[PDB]
């Protein structure tokens, strides 16, 4: 009982909300990586210019 | 594996911050003095030429 409370106040109505959340990550998840070597370069070079 | 590189971003970043937040106020002072001047040079891009 307890645990069926607990499942029900943590996921009351989250439906559409944790959709919208799986569906982001996955988006963002599959771009981040599709442009990883922009990533890269920004990370290993931008510390040349500001140092200077 | 470039996670120093990472924080030395972010460490370079704080101090190029600082530097320019110290140094702001006088660079945009300097640039309301140069707007001023500036359209004054623009008002008279002709005497300027023939000069």
């Amino acid at each position: 009982g307890t645990l069926l409370d607990e499942a029900a106040t943590a996921f009351g109505g989250l439906g559409p909300s944790l959709q919208r959340l799986v569906d982001s990550t996955q988006a963002i998840a599959g771009d981040f990586r599709a442009n990883i070597d922009p990533v890269n370069d920004i990370i290993e070079n931008s510390g040349p210019i500001i140092d200077s | 594996p470039r996670m120093p590189q990472i924080r030395r971003d972010i460490t370079g970043l704080a101090n190029l911050g600082e530097v320019y937040a110290d140094a702001s106020p006088d660079l945009f002072d300097g640039l309301d003095n140069a707007v001023t001047t500036a359209r004054t040079l623009n008002e008279q891009r002709g005497n300027l030429d023939q000069a």
